[PDB]
RNA sequence: GUAGCGGCGAGCGAAACGGGAAGAGCCCAAACCAACAAGCUUGUUGGGGUUGUAGGACUCCGAUAUGGUAGUCUGUUAGUAUAGUUGAAGGAUUUGGAAAAUUCCGCUAAAGAGGGUGAAAGCCCCGUAGACGAAAUGCUGACAACACCUAGGAGGAUCCUGAGUACGGCGGAACACGAGAAAUUCCGUCGGAAUCCGCGGGGACCAUCCCGCAAGGCUAAAUACUCCCUAGUGACCGAUAGUGAACCAGUACCGUGAGGGAAAGGUGAAAAGCACCCCGGAAGGGGAGUGAAAUAGAUCCUGAAACCGUGUGCCUACAACAAGUCAAAGCUCGUUAAUGAGUGAUGGCGUGCCUUUUGUAGAAUGAACCGGCGAGUUACGAUUGCAUGCGAGGUUAAGUCGAAGAGACGGAGCCGCAGCGAAAGCGAGUCUGAAUAGGGCGAAUGAGUAUGUAGUCGUAGACCCGAAACCAUGUGAUCUA
RNA sequence: GGUAGCGGAGAAAUUCCAAACGAACUUGGAGAUAGCUGGUUCUCUCCGAAAUAGCUUUAGGGCUAGCCUCGGAAUUGAGAA
RNA sequence: AGGUGUAGUGGUAGGAGAGCGUUCUAAGGGCGUUGAAGGUCGAUCGUGAGGACGGCUGGAGCGCUUAGAAGUGAGAAUGCC
RNA sequence: GGUGAAAUUUUAGUACCUGUGAAGAUGCAGGUUACCCGCGACAGGACGGAAAGACCCCAUGGAGCUUUACUGUAGUUUGAU
């Protein structure tokens, strides 16, 4: 049978023009009060998965 | 070439003897033979499949 | 070639390697395995993206966005391609499916302006950006949206 | 493995379009008409009628044609299945028990597939290619017969077009879709329409538009499967394999029963299976015979190892020895002739193998011994290396023809050639932002794709063996309560 | 002769239900599952670990990193003493 | 094709490389009643898995080369027979 | 005299002391004792045989049992229809 899709990563990252994954970011969902505006700011941005990541879970999307 | 009934026929039971139409030539086929005995039709038939 | 003498080209089949066929071999025995735990196990192993009970990355990280049912994915082609057809040569998505450029078309034909353009065309596309227009035009040609 | 579903976990997972295989369409209910029967309708029969660019009834005219069939033991005919017939061509020589082996010259081939025959046969046999054959009974196809269906056009005043139905509430279920914003389908329960100026669907819902016309039925082909039958095939097995069963096997045997379930093939070319004699009660031997061979004698081809014994070249009765190894006299032998072989007084050194462990000679584990069998595989996908073809391109899938082949056709589709953004969308850029800013991801700064092969992974029992248990049919109160 | 396993029967012992009954037997789901123990078969050559950190219903399991190996790219040579 | 020089060549888990042997397939080239395989013995050859050559036994089949495919290698599983 | 098993078993040419060692050795070290082969007896050792410890701990094992554990549910009951 088919390989299949891990969907709930498929509905969190976004494959790029170079290969890699473009990811949101954690703590971004609530209590705000206990983080600082700059580390709000800063979480705003998006991340890529990491090298570590990305080899646990790349056959998990090879066909995303 | 194609519709060589009486060739076939004749060529067919000698033991060295391997028989296709030009239509119906493998690489396998040619590779076995030694030699390759073709009729003048039946290498224009080849020359218009491939 | 001859049935008594074939060569592969080098590289190209290599030897199966069997496990557990002795110890000189180097995977005797454990079968290149290593020493018990779950791993070792036959059918053993744990799923993907299994972190033995850390948070697996993708339950720390949100969902993002939705998928437009109504979504557009036009077939883009840039000027370099269109260097290809003679001056005066009406580029269609009919004629660009001919020659192989654009097999599938998508939801139509939209034309870029990544090289340069060089030939005098009168181009039919779905889409044009605005760089692309002007490309094709300052190069005496003409484009139509279809 | 997309859209989606999902303690949005594990997982589950479409459909339409596109390309193919195969293709075929039809009958009712109602209006209405006629007949009959009954209590103006109210049933039976026959006619009539069959639908959405709405059809039909009805009223007008006009043709009784033309076409079709998923009808029948209706015959006739052909083919075909179920027995068969025919079917080419070799003799010597050497070896041997035997020739097909060998050598020598020949020959036959629409037959050099295969099997058998005293070893390995195109020409000895059965066959094979080819030609040919059916009293009888099936099966199939035609042809004929017969049966059964098949009317055009114009009119709308009126009538018909499936009700306890559709649909709704409630509770369940099915839809990839877990009640969800949940359309569509169905089941139970209750409520409950319209009807052509109508009704349903287009994923809550409404409007508009578009597409259809439910609540009646039937329908070949393309699809699934093979207990059996016929002819074959295999980089499938070759008796611990292959079916459990090559053999009188679902047998023997076990069990109250359901049920469980074996072992076990081979003399030789031919029995020519040892007349007769001798020892012995016989068994069994020894001769004599048979045979190419009987140390092929039926427990019969080959006949390994463990194990048991007989003979004896060397050693051994002051020695504590994982038992070998290195050194070594003496003795006995003579080879794949090698600075040889066997044995070995005596001397040095020396705690097996495996598993598992920080560490095992281990007073941890496992093996009585010998033999056989016994564990990373395959399929579909992912990905990387290597390889080949082509290259800004690469490649077909199903399917059709074809040897169960290669190949040809097939471009639907898939990957790549453009990215960025949640998205509208813009595009060598794009997103964020007020920003010509900065920054993210990209381009600049190109190589891909098909196939093979190997490594690894995923879904599958997934390297092999092992639970206690769980669930669902059955069988048991001949013991025992 | 009757009662049968989600059961029966029990002067009650978890007692009996065909020589092991806290739940019979048989067949099937079924190759249940087994982060556990055991086993895993030819050879030589090159190289050669770890028994650590972080997180873990985690502690004799796992995951990323560290340490090994193979291949590859490239620089004002970035390593070691 | 080889030669020289320097250096290197303990090893569990494990990675890489290169080979030995088994059965089958294809082609080629061969061996077999003047004795195939198998068995047995020997003082034989190669760096290893392993390979020959003789005698005896045996009585029909079987090597070799190149390539292919594998139910391909056992001493341990309180393994099964 | 006849008949004739079994558990066990890595191979065994199977001493003692003190020591050593996975910390309790017939087998290792040092020393000591001991001619070769049995028979009848005894059990100190072979951590003797038998049973993959039952105690203990562990396995995100199992089963039976309990309840004001959780979630359900047969039954019972109340209303609407
Ligand atoms: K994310
Ligand atoms: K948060
Ligand atoms: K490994
Ligand atoms: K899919
Ligand atoms: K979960
Ligand atoms: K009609
Ligand atoms: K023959
Ligand atoms: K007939
Ligand atoms: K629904
Ligand atoms: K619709
Ligand atoms: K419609
Ligand atoms: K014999
Ligand atoms: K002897
Ligand atoms: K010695
Ligand atoms: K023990
Ligand atoms: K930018
Ligand atoms: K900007
Ligand atoms: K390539
Ligand atoms: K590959
Ligand atoms: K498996
Ligand atoms: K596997
Ligand atoms: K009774
Ligand atoms: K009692
Ligand atoms: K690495
Ligand atoms: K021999
Ligand atoms: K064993
Ligand atoms: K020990
Ligand atoms: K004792
Ligand atoms: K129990
Ligand atoms: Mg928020
Ligand atoms: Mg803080
Ligand atoms: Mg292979
Ligand atoms: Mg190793
Ligand atoms: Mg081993
Ligand atoms: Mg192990
Ligand atoms: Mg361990
Ligand atoms: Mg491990
Ligand atoms: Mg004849
Ligand atoms: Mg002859
Ligand atoms: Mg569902
Ligand atoms: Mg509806
Ligand atoms: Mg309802
Ligand atoms: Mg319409
Ligand atoms: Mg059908
Ligand atoms: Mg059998
Ligand atoms: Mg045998
Ligand atoms: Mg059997
Ligand atoms: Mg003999
Ligand atoms: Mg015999
Ligand atoms: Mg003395
Ligand atoms: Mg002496
Ligand atoms: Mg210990
Ligand atoms: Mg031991
Ligand atoms: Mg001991
Ligand atoms: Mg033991
Ligand atoms: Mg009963
Ligand atoms: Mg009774
Ligand atoms: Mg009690
Ligand atoms: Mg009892
Ligand atoms: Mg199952
Ligand atoms: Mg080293
Ligand atoms: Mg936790
Ligand atoms: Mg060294
Ligand atoms: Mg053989
Ligand atoms: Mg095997
Ligand atoms: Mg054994
Ligand atoms: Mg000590
Ligand atoms: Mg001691
Ligand atoms: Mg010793
Ligand atoms: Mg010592
Ligand atoms: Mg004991
Ligand atoms: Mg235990």
């Amino acid at each position: 049978p088919k390989q299949k899709t891990h969907r709930g990563l498929a509905k969190r990252v976004k494959r790029t023009g170079g290969g890699g994954l473009k990811r949101g970011r954690a703590f971004t969902s609530h209590r705000f009060h206990g983080k600082t505006k700059k580390q709000r700011r800063q979480l705003r941005k998006a991340s890529m998965v990491a090298k570590g990541d990305y080899k646990r879970i790349r056959q998990q999307l090879a066909r995303m | 070439e194609n519709g060589n009934d009486f060739a076939a026929l004749s060529a067919r039971n000698l033991p060295n003897v391997s028989v296709v139409t030009s239509d119906n030539v493998s690489v396998l086929d040619v590779v076995s033979a030694n030699k390759v005995l073709a009729t003048q039709t039946a290498l224009t038939q080849i020359e218009e499949v491939l | 070639m001859k049935l008594h003498e074939l060569k592969p080209a080098e590289g190209s089949r290599q030897v199966r390697n069997r496990v557990g066929r002795g110890t000189s071999s180097g995977n005797g025995k454990t079968a290149g395995r290593g020493q018990k735990g779950q791993k070792a196990r036959s059918g053993g192993g744990v799923r993907l993206g299994f972190e033995g009970g850390q948070t697996p990355l993708f339950r720390r990280l949100p969902k993002r966005g939705f998928t437009n049912i109504n979504r557009k994915d036009y077939a883009v082609v840039n000027l370099d391609t269109l260097n290809r057809f003679e001056d005066g040569t009406e580029v269609t998505p009919v004629v660009l499916k001919e020659a192989g450029i654009v097999k599938n078309e998508k939801a139509g034909i939209k034309v870029l302006a990544d090289g340069e353009l060089t030939k005098k065309l009168t181009v039919k596309a779905a889409k044009f950006s605005k760089s692309a227009q002007e490309a094709i035009e300052a190069a005496g040609g003409s484009i139509e949206v279809i």
